[PDB]
């Protein structure tokens, strides 16, 4: 209903920008559609975001043997829906991940739902907590109902930090109000409806001191660790973000990649966003 | 007996837009397209009462001989409910006896508010009278109707539709120009005196409006009136002197929207860092194509730390002249002084009005409470604890990129902050306030020295050689603690350097000696660890 | 870990029944209502 | 009866400023043919109730000879939603033709209420039928509405709008010369007795409005028909009409008519000032020149003291050690400026419901504006730190209701408003720190200790309101406390003075009751807190910033 609007909202500028005498101005160009997006009133704007994004698989490096890992938990159960029912028993739905704060452990689920058209929701877990008495166990029931009207949808709890280190440790004021909070989400991991493809996906640093009962099987038993990516597969991250360069480099940004182990996997995709300091700000005065 | 184009100003961008955006349909249907006419009627302005958004609707009316139909909210909402259907189709049948015609409907917030409080067939009714006949007008009958309230969210967001209600445009505040050209509009027939301002006073209504304006020369001419019987009559300045100290402000629960015109020399040194936000910010508002011909994203949050208070409002004053835009100053502790809602609701209320506003640049202050009010579970807080973390990390990246809508930050300690959000791509420029120089204070202080006399047997840098905790904020005393001695001797019997030495010393001292170490812990790391720290 | 507690009240009518404009039943009495089958009305004539 | 302009007073200042605002436009038209702006057409009178509002309108109309013409209150409100239109619009109509003309409406607040509180159907009828033909009409019959109502905030804000209602006008209550005035204009035909002094039942009635002093003498006037009662009774109808000439209403009566009769305008504070002087208060002779620099310079010279682009010296505070004076001096700070002044306080003014604590503070800007000068004077700042709330940490705030409506409409007033805030505190490290900033408590008055080996001259202008003994006893009375202020000293005057009820059915005073009183000599307020901010006075210069 937008896009029948867009053709006539970029017209009209047509005709401002010139005031097949005046015809030949109606020929509209590909800038004022630019223009047109420019000043645009974007439908998913007016309300919350829950559109699938552009993101796939070819903008990121490594992370292969994720990769592998990935395409048989979501994505089996919705290519292939009588594969599962032909012995009867379901997929495991609940995928976890560990690792430094580097990796794209949180930035690459987005690829993994929306190569099959299906909704993300991004939770954070010290982002929502029990402020009064009671405020959180209403406001995580309360996403369940929508995941499986609207589906395909998942759901990304992140951070798990704040809840899953809690079971017999704090015993204070506060560690009843933890035992109060983290039974919840235990309760609905089984208890969700698992055949409305609902897929929980975690990743969440420390991974010592995690919950016994939340690595359990049905809930998250897919142990991938996922450290920062391998030092061959650096050069492959950098195929996203730029792609014309004059001079064709790939040998020097390997000799600091083969360096040292410590460099993380978004400190190097750093060493193309300061070209803005490096060599477009001695480049465009003129 | 009626109005024109020249009766009003200050507004003239989107003057230049509604101008146009009706004119096109009502002076020519066939110049338009002449295959698909697609006239989209239904212009909704908005914006704080007293602007003239009547008067500047009857400008473009009686421009083109158009009849200006009149009706309101509350006079048509106030009767009976069978009635109000009747006049609105009495209102809406005179699109056909007098086209080109114009239909001015004001108050339209009072008649569809937000649908959350109610849930009736009546109060549903008065809008889908409305529904009912937007359509039945659809036969190109060359009418235009105009609606006029406060603001865009104030109004059910179904009657906002590609086909009722499209075209936003915003009248807000005039600048500098703009009350002095309303100046001049309302004083056409007033005999003045040749001693009277026309910029003194204009600069200085900064919560002022044009209908204020209408209050203030009216008031001044009466102050005269008063003092001459007791042709004889003269205005003088110090009639309006008089208004300006029995004036009204009325805009003064709202953010300032105007553009400032202060230079960079107004504040003295720090050359390096001028430069440096010059080649980030100043380029893609002219053209962005920089940014996209390299695959690359404008920053999105800046920060300044160090001594606090020592001069960052008018450094984020001066962002707004080299860019060619405007300036939203959100105050420091704000984030913390708004309750539950005030503290979401209200700064996202202020970013939809930047994108209407823009290209424009937002002032935010003490951003070290990220690594304080993270975990809020307290049941003592509202919206001061938890309701600002969950939201700065959705918020700052929730923009367009399409109308460059920026944010300055500044905080006072760097050193507990965590480094997780602060790796740059969003949080990128984080940048180090130093100790001003001996000519940086100077600069200032001449400056300061400025709005005063004084002899030139007195120098400034006798006190700027021992400037160990002296910034330029903190030498901002000088001026009163050393100047209090030469108004009483000049009242008491019916600007020298013998006050030189009571403010020696004993001005005033904030910048202390501990944090002054660790104001260069982080500086000397941040060619190392620029990452994290 | 508290609660807010408040309620409400209401009004509910009060009402006049005022109608029967003078002008509507002026307009109300010049009129017909129908007769039944044969129950003509008649004309006359006369005066010459 | 018609009425003139002997038949009202007390207000004969604030007359002049509603006569040449309204007959400017009435007589003499070619003012406004020279100077080309438009007069005012809708004033506002308002104020106490009982202040000859409706006798101020009818004065003004027909001594002018204009065609006066009333519109009542309640009358409209009698009728239903159709026939009070109609009756709105005849009035105009009929003035229109007889310019010059006088549309004098009273009681707006029946008609036009606050409606944010109560959205209803109504009280956006008769409102907006008259806004559309208030604004609308445009003969140049140079006609002129006058409003009256009893608080001016409490009417749609809509209505002070530019062109329908611009100035504003207050009623204030009459001086001790004004009310002098109101009662000679009744007792005209009140055949008074010789002994009945004009002058000394003005002092009496301290705060009486003049409709006050209307019942004041009727009821004295029938204390005289009940003490001639039992002389002429009343079964007899009218026949002894020979010793109705002998009934004077002599003074005691007046007496007796005060001493039964309540104040009904005075359920709030003074409206003009307060009169203690220094002198009052012993000592502290070392701030009170001090002061003299700081905010009776600026009122007196404005342009010595502005040219110079120095800030206004808007706030002082008060501070030490804690209750030495300081709660004593909360009234003595007003008569040196001798402007207007109201003092607030916590428990006392911002402590009621919701929507009215707010409304307060915006009396003291109507004060800076409409009643200039203005004196703002807030003390205990330690306890209203419980209501503002303390900041913590580094990040941190006062997170308060009634601070957003203070802090932002104290600075954008201009020094020709005469604003000034005065604070008092007991401990300066009780304040909270985000009502403070550079810019509004940049005067330091520092407080001492308030003179131990002189505070017998406090205590001297402190027992001046009973007859005491002559042969008084001041040698240690307040020399051996050190604690004691002027405000605790009254329970050291509550020892030597309870004792009266006591050992009756004689002495009433006694050198006795100050000689064996300093038994009870403690000290509340020890050296230990004193001595923490003596050196404070010296050292606040580099913590004048955010502590
Ligand atoms: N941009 C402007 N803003 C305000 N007033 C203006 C402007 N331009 C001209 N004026 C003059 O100042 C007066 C302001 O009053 P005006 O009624 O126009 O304000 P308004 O808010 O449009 O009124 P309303 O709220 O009834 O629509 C007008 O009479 C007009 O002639
Ligand atoms: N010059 C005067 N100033 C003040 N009061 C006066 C004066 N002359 C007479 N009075 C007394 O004050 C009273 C006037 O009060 P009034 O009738 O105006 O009540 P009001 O509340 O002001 O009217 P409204 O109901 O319109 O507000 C009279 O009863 C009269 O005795
Ligand atoms: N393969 C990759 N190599 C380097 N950086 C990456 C890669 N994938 C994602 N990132 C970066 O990491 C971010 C998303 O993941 P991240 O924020 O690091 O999650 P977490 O902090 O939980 O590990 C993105 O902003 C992106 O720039």
């Amino acid at each position: 209903a937008d896009i029948a609007s867009l053709c006539s909202e970029a017209a009209m500028q047509q005709i401002r920008e010139k005031m097949a005498e005046v015809l030949d101005s109606l020929g509209v160009t590909m800038d004022n559609f630019r223009f047109a997006l420019g000043n645009s009133n974007p439908s998913a704007l007016r309300e919350t975001v829950v559109e699938s994004v552009n993101v796939t698989w070819d903008d990121v490096g490594g992370l292969d043997e994720i990769k592998e890992e990935l395409k048989e938990t979501v994505e089996y159960p919705v290519l292939h829906p009588d594969q599962y029912t032909k012995f009867g028993l379901s997929p495991s739905k609940g995928v976890l991940f560990y690792g430094p704060p580097g990796t794209g452990k949180t930035l690459l689920a987005k690829a993994v739902a929306t190569e099959v058209s299906a909704n993300f929701i991004s939770v954070k877990g010290p982002e929502l907590l029990s402020m009064w008495y009671g405020e959180s166990e209403s406001n995580i029931r309360d996403i369940f109902d929508k995941a499986r009207a609207a589906a395909p949808t998942v759901v990304f709890l992140d951070q798990l930090d704040s809840i899953a280190k809690a079971r017999g440790g704090s015993l204070g004021d506060a560690g009843g109000a933890s035992d109060r909070v983290v039974n919840q989400l235990l309760t609905e991991m089984d208890g969700m409806n698992a055949k409305k493809n609902v897929f929980v996906i975690g990743a969440t640093n420390r991974p010592d001191q995690i919950d016994p009962a939340i690595l359990r099987p049905g809930r998250l038993d897919q142990l991938i660790y996922v450290p920062l990516p391998d030092e061959n597969a650096r050069l492959s991250i950098l195929n996203a973000q730029l792609r014309k360069t004059p001079l064709e480099p790939g040998l020097e940004l390997t000799a600091i990649a083969k360096a040292t182990q410590g460099f993380s996997g978004a400190d190097l995709l750093y060493i193309v966003q300061r070209a803005a300091k490096y060599a477009i700000k001695d480049s465009i005065e003129a | 007996n009626e109005v024109g184009y020249d009766d009003i100003g200050g507004c003239r961008k989107q003057m230049a837009q509604i101008r146009e955006m009706v004119e096109l349909p009502l002076r020519h249907p066939q110049l338009f397209k002449a295959i698909g006419i697609k006239p989209p009627r239904g212009v909704l302005m908005y914006g704080p009462p007293g602007t003239g958004k009547t008067l500047m609707a009857r400008a473009v009316a009686n421009e083109t001989g158009a009849f200006f139909f009149l009706i309101n909210g509350p006079e048509v909402m106030s009767k009976m409910a069978g009635e109000s259907e009747s006049n609105l189709r009495k209102a809406f049948e005179e699109a056909e006896k007098n086209a080109p015609a114009i239909i001015f409907i004001d108050e339209i917030d009072s008649i569809a508010p937000k649908r959350d409080k109610t849930n009736g067939e009546v109060e549903r009714r008065v809008v889908s009278q409305l529904l009912t006949l937007m359509d039945g007008m659809k036969a190109r009958s060359n009418v235009v109707v105009i609606a006029a309230t406060n603001r865009p969210n104030s109004i059910d967001p179904a009657l906002r539709r590609f086909g009722r209600f499209d075209r936003e445009v915003d009248i807000g505040i005039p600048d500098a120009t703009g009350r002095l050209e309303v100046l001049r509009i309302h004083t056409k027939n007033m005999k003045l005196a040749d001693d009277v301002d026309l910029e003194a006073l204009a600069a200085e209504t900064h919560g002022y409006v044009g209908a204020d304006i209408a209050s203030l020369c009216s008031e001044a001419a009466m102050q005269q009136i008063r003092e001459k019987m007791d042709d004889s009559l003269g205005v003088t300045m110090d009639n309006f002197r008089f208004a300006l100290g029995n004036s009204n402000p009325s805009a003064l629960r709202e953010t300032v929207v105007e553009s400032v015109n202060v230079t960079w020399d107004d504040v003295g040194g720090l050359d390096e860092i001028k430069e440096e936000l010059k080649e980030t910010v100043e380029y893609p508002v002219l053209h962005p194509d920089q940014y996209t011909k390299f695959g690359l994203s404008p920053s999105k949050g800046v920060l300044f730390y160090g001594p606090p208070g020592t001069g960052k409002t008018l450094l984020a004053k001066a962002v707004a002249t080299e860019v060619s835009a405007n300036f939203i100053s959100v105050k420091g502790p704000e984030l913390l002084s708004m309750w539950y809602g005030e503290s979401e609701s209200n700064i996202r209320d202020i970013f939809d009005k930047a994108r209407a506003a823009a290209p424009t640049v937002v002032f935010l202050d003490q951003l070290d409470s990220i690594a304080k009010a993270r975990g809020g579970s307290l049941g003592d807080a509202g919206g001061a604890s938890d309701r600002v973390v969950n939201q700065l990390l959705t918020e700052m990246d929730g923009m367009n990129a399409k109308k460059n809508v920026f944010v300055i930050g500044a905080t006072n300690r760097p050193d507990q902050i965590d480094p997780a959000i602060l790796r740059p791509g969003r949080l990128d420029q984080l940048i180090y306030v130093p100790l001003p120089d001996e000519n940086a204070r100077l600069s200032i202080l001449n400056a300061q020295l400025r709005k005063t006399p004084l002899e030139p047997g007195l120098e400034l840098t006798a006190i700027a050689k021992a400037t160990q905790g002296f910034s330029g904020a903190d030498l901002l005393y000088i001026v009163q603690r050393a100047a209090k001695y030469a108004i009483k001797d000049s009242i008491e019997a019916h600007i020298t350097k013998e006050h030189f030495a009571e403010a020696m010393k004993t001005a005033k001292r904030s910048v202390s000696d501990a944090e002054l170490r660790r104001y260069e812990a982080y500086s000397q790391q941040m060619k190392a660890s620029r990452g994290q720290f | 870990q508290i609660f807010v507690k408040t309620l409400t009240g209401k009004t509910i009518t009060l009402e006049v029944e005022s109608s029967d404009t003078i002008d509507n039943v002026k307009s109300k009495i010049q009129d017909k209502e129908g007769i039944p089958p044969d129950q003509q009305r008649l004309i006359f004539a006369g005066k010459q």
